[PDB]
């Protein structure tokens, strides 16, 4: 059976193969960080195509209801904003790919909370992860 | 083996060129021992299943093939004939592709 | 390399892999009176270092299994004390080019 | 047109249908034993044959996904047997299998502990693995529930019930064994399925199996896959006349042997008169797949007819595999009587008018040959330089011998026309037994009168033919590339030198040979009058009379 | 039993499993069609008569090239540095000569691609050469050119060594035939070939050769399959017109463990 | 008849009528149920 | 009727390397047929109603991954037979066993 | 995968089977009303025109010769010398 | 949760469209067949990165016709739900039997039998809600649910899920 016991399909192991025939670590893609990769390609696309999101859809979108939604939702829930603020997290975090992303895209305050919504760790990462866990909510940018 | 087949041909005056006998001889020898050209030989190796299936024990050959769940490449001449696709045989032992790069030098 | 005259006991030989890494072989007397390599049809063979081997394989893009085999209990294989994994270069006469270079790995 | 992507098979995976799956896939429960008659009313009862499956007669039925007969593959149904049966062809392995696994428990008879097994157990090869194994496990017959560990024989568990495992032997269609204290003779029931089901998943893998594609257990059928019409077709004498297949009998016979069986398992069941009726079902199922076995009982159909078992329909030459698949009858082909012509280029082949007026060739319309085509089209299919079918882009065909617009029609670039073979057309000519590379060669077509293939003399010995009645088969190419392939690899000139003996395979035969000798002799002299008519006869003559 | 056997783009003979049955079809990579029975001169005759044919000594009145062949016979006569290169060649040929007798039968007739015997008979009249006026070739022209030739008789092409060895190897026999017909003594005393002729023959041999090579694709197994059975299909169980003929061949192909007539030939000892 | 084909086929055919000497031959024909039988023995004289 | 193209006739052509032409015999000039395989359980289940697009293939419940192929109808039957004998011929358009 | 234009090993000549299929394809291309780039000097059979188009090495096509291992070698119809 | 898998696709092209600037057409055609698709195998396909410079490589010519077969090898941004997986979206509708949620281009439903008992649907209240001894969830409100099962369909993947444990639900 397929469960959140981290026994995902055979198509997503930590060691996938590059189109050029190489080995590459999986690709965790937390919110906000996703909103950029998309926006960046959607921009450099709409750049040579001529040589703020409901419009940009019915042009670079299949004409693809899905994008509007995938653009709204991803902007009313993104937990970050700057390509640096996300870099820091990566310059830090680099645990198995899925976590390093979920932790970033899912709100969390207490360890008691994270350890509750991710009941699989406990001995699968030393306690001083707790430090980090604080250090996360501690760099959990203000409003 | 070569010497012996030749001596069966040459005693009738007929001449055949080495490469041929050699090829046969080699296939019989190569697989480790003496695989005879019979149901108890070549037709019993790690070859494809559709291939071997086209000679003598046709059905039984399949039973103990689905039994151990064999996987067939479909690189063998037979398979393709049974399927109806062009087999990697001369004319089809390669691909013909339009190179877009030069297809710009082509206008 | 023990040279049993007629035969060793089944209780006996069951202690050969009991002294690893080292390995031991057994050869009957009446089978070593005449060296088989010296024979006309028997071509001169030669071993190949895991460098010359990992080269041969690379130089022709071969996958080991794709290589002509030879039985482990083969008279010459024994004679040269081959092992499951070793290669052997064969150099024989050819009435078409003069000399051909074949290789047989020992399974 | 179907939106779905077109692809080619790059791999074939074999395994066995798991009953739960066969059930699943089945779209018909097939419970009833009749033919059709909805109680005399003619149709096809939802019970047997056509309970939604495919159809004949251009009648949409096919699980409603219509398409009718051609486009419409057969449609499978099933049938829940009342009790497990032995698969006629697996009885060999199944027995050697039991010798290796314990009953009443269901676990291996040799763990990692024993050395000689490890090696074998590491042999990665589904077949050579299963070979070495049985030669071992065939001796020990006690599923020890307690055994001395790999330490001191003092203390002693794994699988249990150390029941002695029997020595099985083959007697007709039944496997029997003895259990020992003191033996036990018993006729082993179809217990086996259960034991297999129990076999550990990780044990399957120890042997040459795969928990996903083929588990040992699926070798016994629970729900029987019932094949559709196209498999076992009926052959009606137009419509309102019977005509039923061999199998379309032994199915109801099986059905009946199932029905009756069940109707003995819900009524006064004489426990030792039931086995006599199970073996019967076992038999009809033996029959169905194979009906040329050891325990004779040919099972003949009313008349003496043997009853083709599926595997019969396959037997080499004529039978499906080697008869219809490895070689099949094809269209665009012809055959007649041969006669040689000493005035036809080596690579030519005189073809009888009649034939040229029958075989066509799809040649696309192009502004270079339109002019020539426009002549050929008007002539109609009964005049030699004509055609017999025009096909517009819109996949439909106009029959050139009736259509009111015969002489009208103005073509359109891109359309294709099927023309009659013409002079200098490559075609595949052959003579069987085809045991040569040269037994098939491309020749130039030369239309001539009279009902016979006119071939050159010198090309007699390659095929090794004569004119004492011999017939020859001719095949006709169809693509634009096919032609090139025929002239670039099968052309007669390329064949002049046979690779087997690095020498030719066509010389000067009979009359021509015999005479050239005479004609050569010093005594042979020719005067101007004839010396003129001879140079003229040479097409290649340089046009210079030698001194 | 041979269906799936076919030459591959590198020139290896394998099957539907990739198992290499032969590294170079026929052990030379030549297509039987382009092959004819040639006679390797070098091999037969005595070392004496051999020498009296190919041996050259520019430092001797009787064993030197007559000045009716070259146009610089006297201004070349005596050069010590050239007579050494003339040894290199002749020293090779002897390595050859002794290596070919190392075919103990002596039969000098064998099937070999590129008919050198004819190609020269063709040269004969394309440039019309007179058995009178001397040729015009430096001793270097010829020898170096035939060395440069061997270099271009490429079968395998590889950059590395292992390949380049195979190259020289599965060719050799041919090269000797080439030399056999391109020895200084013959090319000048028999058929006064000019600079032009030489430059033509080479260019043709090279071209010809490359065509005489097997084409990758060739369903060799199916080929050999017939090629063998055909001259068997044409026989009578009758051994007219020890266990022999048809049944024996069968017996063999079956790899029979007990033939009717076993027999075995043993040769005496040296003395 | 029945489910009993375990008989022998060949016996009784469709008398030839291509030519007179054809028909004749056919009646005067003998069969022989199945490398040694096929031989032409002496006794056949 | 039509003339048989038996084994021996096949063979020869293969020696000639007439790959395509042979492929064109056995298909275009005889059998031929368009079958729809399933991308998951490599079978001929698919209920392809060529109109409402509906494809499906219950038991493995798919309607999305399906492929089209060109094979001799003669062969299709061979398989149905094989199926009807409980053996499972999986057809994959992608290699899975690797090496 | 790949294989650089360098270290290419196969024959520099076009095998009859290569040639045979090339002439094939391009022939039907023309019969699909494609465009020809020479002077049909009274020629009329596509395959001839292509045979000419060949003898003049002006057929835009590339042959990717595959090796038993899985790698390949690209060569153009322009490259491959067409003596014959 | 989002990934960037290096996938690929094959597309056949009729010979008509065989001009000099094809790569351009191929690229743009890829997007029209991919961007906006949805497969249960790979999930919801949303975006193809670095469009402009897609790599096409040579395509092969089908023997029968003239058409070319192209194996376009790209890379894209996807999002697919797994069981046990945790994310949060906006409630879209809401009745007595539960509420439907909208995660991006998806819609997950929570059954009244898979929520915490103590939260009953409020009757005539504006805007329509569910009442707890203290909490209240309605449209606008953000909820964090757990996806029990996922059902793959045509060109849309729907699913089901629950909020019955603790520390789960609205936020
Ligand atoms: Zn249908
Ligand atoms: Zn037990
Ligand atoms: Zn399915």
């Amino acid at each position: 059976e397929n469960a959140t016991l981290l026994r995902l399909g055979p198509e997503f192991a930590l060691k996938q193969y590059d189109h050029d025939g190489n080995e590459h670590d999986l690709i965790a893609l937390s919110l906000s960080e996703s909103r950029l990769l998309i926006r960046e390609a959607l921009k450099a696309r709409s750049r040579a195509r001529n040589g703020d999101d409901d419009e940009l859809a019915k042009v670079t979108s299949g004409a693809n209801g899905v994008v509007k939604k995938t653009l709204d939702y991803l902007n009313t829930f993104a937990r970050f904003k700057d390509e640096e603020t996300c870099t820091a997290v990566d310059q830090l975090l680099h645990l198995h790919p899925f976590e390093i992303a979920q932790l970033s895209s899912l709100g969390c305050e207490d360890v008691d909370e994270a350890i509750t919504l991710i009941p699989s760790l406990a001995a699968k990462k030393e306690v001083n992860l707790q430090r980090i866990l604080d250090e996360l909510n501690r760099l959990e940018d203000p409003y | 083996l070569y010497k012996e087949i030749l001596n069966v041909i040459a005693f009738d005056g007929s001449y055949v060129n080495y490469r041929h006998m050699a090829l046969l001889v080699d296939v019989m020898t190569s697989r480790g021992y003496l695989m005879a050209i019979t149901r108890h030989g070549i037709n019993r190796a790690d070859t494809g299943a559709l291939m071997r299936c086209s000679f003598e024990e046709t059905v039984e050959i399949l039973f103990e093939a689905g039994a151990a769940a064999e996987l067939d490449d479909c690189r063998g001449v037979s398979e393709n004939v049974m399927l109806g696709q062009l087999a990697p045989m001369g004319t089809g032992a390669f691909d013909v592709m339009i190179d877009e790069k030069l297809l710009t030098s082509l206008p | 390399i023990f040279i049993y005259q007629n035969n060793i006991t089944p209780s006996a030989n069951k202690m050969i892999p009991t002294v690893s890494p080292a390995i031991i072989e057994t050869f009957q007397e009446s089978d070593l009176v005449v060296n088989i390599t010296h024979h006309e049809l028997v071509p001169k063979h030669i071993r190949l270092s895991d460098g010359e081997k990992s080269q041969l394989l690379q130089r022709y893009k071969l996958k080991e299994s794709q290589l002509p085999r030879i039985q482990r209990e083969d008279p010459v294989a024994r004679y040269l004390g081959l092992k499951r994994g070793q290669v052997v270069k064969i150099i024989r006469r050819s009435e078409t080019s003069g000399r051909y270079a074949s290789y047989r790995i020992c399974l | 047109y179907s939106s779905a992507p077109l692809r080619s098979v790059k791999e074939v995976q074999f395994g066995l249908l798991s009953p739960e799956e066969i059930r699943a896939i089945s779209v018909v429960k097939i419970e009833y034993p009749e033919i059709m008659d909805e109680s005399r009313q003619r149709p096809r009862e939802g019970g047997l044959n056509d309970p939604k499956l495919g159809s004949i007669d251009r009648n949409f039925k096919c699980q409603t996904c219509g398409e009718g007969m051609a486009e419409c593959p057969g449609h499978f149904g099933h049938m829940e047997l009342a009790k497990p049966v032995f698969h006629i062809g697996f009885i060999p392995k199944i027995k050697k299998v039991c010798e290796c696994i314990c009953m009443n428990c269901g676990k291996l008879l040799l763990d990692e502990t024993n050395p000689t097994m490890a090696q074998a157990i590491r042999i990665r090869d589904p077949k050579k693995r299963f070979n070495a194994v049985w030669q071992l496990c065939k001796t020990k017959m006690v599923c020890e529930a307690d055994a001395p560990v790999d330490e001191y024989s003092e203390q002693k568990s794994r699988g249990g019930c150390g029941n002695t495992q029997p020595v099985v032997r083959k007697d007709g269609m039944k496997l029997w064994g003895t259990w020992k204290d003191a033996q036990p003779e018993r006729k082993l029931l179809t217990e086996i399925l259960n034991v297999f089901k129990h076999i550990s998943p990780e044990d399957c893998f120890r042997l040459g199996f795969n928990e996903d594609y083929a588990r040992p257990e699926w070798m016994i059928i629970t729900v029987l896959p019932v094949p559709p019409p196209q498999v076992r077709p009926s052959i009606a004498m137009d419509e309102t006349t019977q005509g039923q297949d061999d199998l379309t009998h032994k199915l109801s016979d099986i059905l009946k042997a199932n029905i009756n069986v069940q109707k003995l398992e819900m009524d006064g069941s004489p426990q030792h008169i039931i086995n006599e009726v199970e073996q019967l079902l076992q038999f009809h199922v033996a029959t169905y797949m194979d009906n040329d076995i050891a325990g004779q009982p040919q099972a003949l159909q009313k008349s003496g007819r043997p009853v083709k078992a599926i595997r019969a329909r396959l037997k080499g030459k004529e039978g499906r595999l080697r008869g219809n698949l490895m070689g099949k009858r094809v269209d665009f082909s012809a055959r007649t009587v041969i006669s040689g012509d000493p005035n036809l280029e080596l690579d030519q082949v005189g073809v009888p008018i009649s034939i040229a007026k029958t075989l066509s060739y799809p040649e696309t319309v192009t502004q270079y040959n339109i002019h020539r085509l426009t002549e050929y089209v008007r002539n109609g299919p009964n005049e030699h330089p004509g055609a017999k079918y025009v096909i517009r882009d819109n996949g439909d065909r106009i029959d050139l011998r009736y259509h009111k617009r015969a002489g009208d029609i103005v073509l359109q670039y891109g359309w294709k026309v099927e023309r009659h073979l013409m002079d200098d057309d490559p075609v595949l000519f052959n003579r069987q037994p085809s045991l040569h590379k040269m037994s098939m060669m491309a020749h130039r077509v030369k239309v001539m009168p009279y009902s016979t293939f006119r071939l050159n003399l010198s090309v007699t010995s390659p095929y090794n033919a004569d004119f004492d009645g011999d017939e020859m088969n001719l095949h006709v190419p169809q693509s634009e590339e096919t032609r090139a392939e025929l002239s670039q690899l099968c052309a007669v000139p390329l064949q002049i030198v046979s690779p087997q003996s690095n020498k030719p395979v066509m010389g000067i035969v009979q009359d021509t040979l015999c005479g050239v000798r005479k004609m050569t002799l010093r005594d042979t002299f020719i005067e101007y009058e004839q010396v003129m008519n001879m140079l003229f006869w040479v097409p290649s003559w340089d046009g210079v009379v030698p001194q | 039993a041979l269906e799936d056997i076919m030459v591959h783009y590198d020139g290896t003979t394998r099957n539907s499993l990739g198992d290499i049955i032969q590294f170079l079809y026929g052990e030379d990579g030549l297509d039987g069609t382009q092959v004819e029975r040639q006679t390797i001169d070098t091999i037969p005759g005595s070392d004496k008569a051999f020498h009296k044919r190919y041996y050259v000594d520019l430092m001797d009145e009787k064993n030197s090239i007559k000045p009716d062949v070259i146009e610089y016979a006297a201004d070349i006569l005596g050069d010590v540095e050239l007579q050494k290169e003339l040894n290199s060649e002749y020293e090779q040929l002897v390595s050859d000569r002794k290596f070919l007798r190392e075919f103990v039968n002596g039969d000098h007739n064998w099937p070999l691609p590129v008919n050198l015997r004819r190609i020269i008979q063709n040269a004969q009249q394309i440039f019309h050469l007179d058995r009178a006026k001397a040729s015009d070739l430096t001793i270097p022209e010829i020898i170096h050119g035939v060395r440069d030739l061997c270099k271009k008789l490429f079968v395998l092409r590889g950059e590395n060594e292992l390949i380049k060895e195979a190259q020289q190897n599965a060719t050799s026999l041919f090269q000797c035939l080439v030399r056999a017909r391109l020895a200084t003594r013959r090319i000048l005393e028999e058929f006064r070939l000019n600079r032009d002729a030489f430059e033509w023959v080479l260019g043709t041999i090279e071209a010809q050769f490359q065509r005489s090579l097997v084409h990758p694709g060739e369903m060799v197994g199916v080929i050999a399959a017939q090629s063998i059975g055909e001259p068997a299909t044409q026989m009578t169980l009758n051994t007219f017109h020890v266990t022999l003929g048809v049944p024996r061949l069968k017996e063999i192909l079956n790899v029979a463990k007990n033939i009717k007539t076993p027999a075995l030939t043993v040769y005496l000892d040296r003395e | 008849q029945k489910k009993a084909m375990s008989s022998r086929a060949g016996v009784s055919q469709v008398l030839n009528r291509y030519t007179y000497s054809s028909t004749l031959s056919h009646l005067r024909r003998t069969n022989t149920p199945i490398a040694k039988p096929r031989q032409l023995h002496n006794t056949h004289w | 009727g039509g003339l048989r193209f038996g084994e021996m006739e096949r063979d020869c052509m293969i020696a000639h390397g007439a790959a395509g032409f042979l492929k064109e015999r056995l298909m275009e000039a005889s059998d031929a047929f368009r079958v729809h395989v399933c991308g998951i359980c490599g079978l001929m289940s698919v209920i392809a109603n060529l109109k409402k697009n509906q494809f499906e293939c219950r038991s493995c419940k798919n309607k999305t991954n399906i492929y089209q192929l060109h094979i001799p109808y003669a062969a299709k039957l061979l398989f149905q037979e094989l199926m009807a004998m409980n053996i499972a011929p999986r057809l994959y358009t992608e290699r899975s066993g690797v090496s | 995968l790949a294989i650089l234009k360098e270290e290419r090993t196969t024959t520099p000549y076009l095998t009859k089977y290569e040639r045979a299929r090339i002439l094939g394809t391009r022939a039907l291309q023309i019969s699909m009303n494609a465009p020809v780039l020479v002077d049909i000097e009274g020629e009329t059979d596509p395959l001839q025109i292509a045979m000419k188009e060949l003898s003049q090495r002006k057929i835009p096509l590339v042959i990717r010769r595959y090796l038993p291992d899985g790698s390949y070698e690209d060569w153009g119809c322009d490259e491959l010398i067409v003596d014959n | 949760m989002f990934f960037l898998k290096d996938l690929s696709l094959i597309l056949t092209l009729h010979p008509s469209y065989f001009g000099p600037q094809m790569n351009q057409y191929l690229r743009e055609k890829l997007l029209t067949d991919v961007e906006g698709t949805c497969t249960g195998q790979f999930g919801y396909i949303v975006t193809v990165l670095d469009g402009m410079n897609i790599d096409v490589g040579k395509g092969r010519i089908i023997p029968g016709s003239g058409s070319a077969e192209f194996e376009v090898k790209y890379r894209a941004v996807v999002w697919k739900p797994f069981k046990g997986e945790v994310v949060d979206a906006i409630v879209s509708n809401v009745s007595p039997i539960g509420f439907f949620a909208d995660v991006g281009p998806l819609n997950v439903f929570v059954s009244t039998r898979l929520i915490p008992d103590n939260l009953v649907y409020n009757p005539s209240n504006s805007p329509p809600a569910y009442m707890s001894n203290d909490e209240l969830i309605t449209k606008g409100s953000k909820v964090r649910l757990k996806v029990v099962g996922t059902r793959t369909d045509v060109n849309e993947i729907y699913a089901i899920g629950s909020i019955k444990e603790d520390f789960l639900g609205a936020i």
